[PDB]
This record gives C-alpha cells, structure tokens and sequence, in this order.
C-alpha cells in the first residue's frame, strides 16, 4: 500500500513563564521515528524507533540545527500574529504546522503538503498543484503575499517532490521489518448486563498493525453502522494498535449479532459471535 | 529529513 | 477554540494478575496544548512514564499517549489524572479492567 512521511510541528507561547514550548514529531506512516522537544535537559532532534539508529552523528546535527533555527522562526511567528490581530502579549498562543509527502508501493509521489493552523484554525496552506497558496483569513492574505513574492512554494515543493519521498524510501528500506510488518488483530468479544432487559456486547481488536481497521456488528446481513458505539484506533504502547466496537442489544438473543474485523493481516474477515 | 525553512508570517 | 479532552485507559493485553502488561492513557481531541497528564497507582504519581504519539487531527485538536510498563495485581488500583483549561476541576479516569 501507499506510505506516508508527516513531520507535526508545535511552537505554543507563555508569557511571563519564558520562552515559547517547541516540538517537531514526524511519523512513517502511523509509527512515530523522530522528535524534538525545546523543554529537553539539552535539546537535540531525537530517534524514537529502533531503526532510526542506522543514521550516523552527521544526521542528527543537521536535524538539531534546523530545529533550533524553526524554534527561532516560530517564536517570531508568534510575535508578528500578535500585531496582525491585534493581541495582547499576556495572552498564550499556539501555531501548528502538518508537513508531509506519501509515496505509492512503487515509491513514486502520490501527493505532498503543507498546513498551518493559528490557535486551532485554517491560517495558510499549500495547494494540490504545490504552486500556490490559500489563506483562511486576512492576517493569513499578508503571508500568502510574503510568500509569493519570494518564491517559497518553489522551494517547498522542491523538498516534497525531491527531498521528502528520497528519504521516506530509505526510511522504508532501513525499517522494513518495522513498517512493512503486519500484525494481524487478536478479537474476543465481551459481555456486558444493563437495566430493562438489555445488554452491551462490545468487539475487542487486539495488537495490530497498521493502523487502518474496520470493526463492524452485523445483524442478519444488514451492518449497524449507526447504532454502534466506538472509539478512534489508539496505540498501545509498543507500536501496535487497539480498538473496539459495541452496540446494545435484547437479553436472550445475543448469538443472532455478529462481529466482522477487516484487517490486511487478516487474508480472511474475522467473524465472532459469542 | 525534516524541513529545515519554514518562511516567517 | 477551546476542547475538553477525551481520556482513555486500556492496558496492552488483557490483564491478568502478575504478567508483565503496558497500561496506557490517551488523552485526545484538546485544545489549547497546555496540559497536566499523571498516571496513579494508588493514588501516587508513577515515576517514569513515556509521553509519546503525540500528533493532531483535521481539526488542529490535540492527540498525545502517556504508558507505562506495570504488573497488575489483585489490590493495586491504577488511573490517570488530567488538569486541562476546559475543565472546572481535574478529571481522574480509573483503569476498567473488566471492559
């Protein structure tokens, strides 16, 4: 299938308690193999997959030195957001930025972007074309000017198109027996008493990889997508998933409901019943 | 290879 | 802008009493950042909990996991506690390990 190289950037301001709180993670597809956080002991762009130690001391320098220089450029963000709207200085912000390309199985682009967002709304993002830019509001109008103006959709999608999908294939090749694993979902379901005669099955979905699942209950062939209750695919800890799904149904006549777990470590639908 | 340019606002 | 979290806590495996497990708190779907995540056991802060996927939506919300590895047993009793801005009082989530 399709991967993905996202790099989430985080700059949040606080004023009186110093300096603005910086963060960059970036994920290959759902697992999560670098970080940097400015409230380190000592900050330095960091692995955070095992695969990740096949890059030499070279690799991490130049990561740290770009990062200490978007802390920079993010800090000043901060600032110039607070003329355009016209905001105090005692007042705590957060700027978020979503940075990635994806790559077909072949290892040619699919498509790339870019997205910034200002206290959890649209502010700038790049378009489908990745020649131009589309700004949510005014403050975002003068940006998109800045940046016209001095080419820099040119050069971002320079890093997209050439930079981004170079170093995601050799992600993909020195994580292999990581991120193109797959662990097939271990399934039970549980039971659940209620008031009135009723009773909550829940479908448990047990460490899996990727990410990507469906949990479905089903009823004499029809899908109860809109009465089941759910939760959002988590991790677990170990760079596996969980997820389940229930739906509340009559006492007595449990075994006429079923549960279906789609899983591409599954070559075969489970199907459990209870 | 993270972006090491993010232009100022 | 302003969301309260959702807090989720689930072990790695179903649990059972004295085999080495993971349990974890994912705290989801916030705004703004600034956040107070402790994982108890009995009450008493856990001393070395790894804070990681931390990431965001389409709606810029904030996801983040807190985990740690621990043994359950008969008496213990684990939960997590969260101080965010959209809350009138922290929020203490317990462990169901019956769910």
């Amino acid at each position: 299938g399709p991967h993905s190289l996202r790099y989430f950037v985080t700059a949040v301001s606080r004023p009186g308690l110093g300096e603005p709180r910086y963060m960059e993670v970036g994920y290959v597809d759902d697992t999560e193999f670098v970080r940097f956080d400015s409230d380190a002991e000592n900050p330095r762009y960091e692995p955070r997959a095992r695969w990740m130690e096949q890059e030499g001391p070279e690799y991490w320098e130049r990561e740290t030195q770009k990062a200490k220089g978007n802390e920079q450029s993010f800090r000043v963000d901060l600032r110039t957001l607070l003329g355009y709207y016209n905001q105090s200085k005692g007042g705590s912000h957060t700027i978020q930025v979503i940075s990635g390309c994806e790559v077909g199985s072949d290892g040619r682009l699919l498509r790339g972007y870019q997205q910034y967002a200002y206290d959890g709304c649209d502010y700038i993002a790049l378009n489908e074309d990745l020649k131009t830019w589309t700004a949510a509001d005014m403050a975002a109008l003068i940006t998109k000017h800045k940046w016209e103006q001095a080419g820099e959709a040119e050069r971002l999608r320079a890093y997209l198109e050439g930079t981004c999908v170079e170093w995601l294939r050799r992600y993909l090749k020195n994580g292999n027996a990581t991120l193109l694993r797959t662990d097939s979902p271990k399934a039970h379901v549980t039971h659940h008493s209620r008031p009135e005669d009723k009773v909550t099955l829940r479908c448990w979905a047990l460490g899996f990889y990727p990410a990507d699942i469906t949990l479905t209950w089903q009823l004499n062939g029809e899908e109860l997508i809109q009465d089941m209750e759910l939760v959002e695919t988590r991790p677990a800890g170990d760079g596996t998933f969980q997820k389940w799904a229930s739906v509340v149904v009559p006492l007595g006549k449990e075994q006429y409901y079923t549960c279906h777990v789609y899983h591409q470590g599954l070559p075969e639908p489970l199907t459990l019943r209870w | 290879f993270a972006p090491g340019n993010y232009p100022a606002f | 802008i302003q969301k309260t979290p959702q807090i989720q806590v689930y072990s790695r495996h179903p649990p059972e009493n004295g085999k080495p497990n993971i349990l974890n708190c994912y705290v989801t779907q916030f705004h703004p950042p600034h956040i107070e995540i402790q994982m108890l056991k009995n009450g008493k802060k856990i001393p070395k909990v790894e804070m990681s996927d931390m990431s965001f939506s389409k709606d810029w919300s904030f996801y983040i996991l807190a985990h740690t590895e621990f043994t359950p047993t008969e008496t213990d009793t684990y939960a997590c506690r969260v101080k965010h801005d959209s809350m009138a009082e922290p929020k203490t989530v317990y462990w169901d390990r019956d769910m």
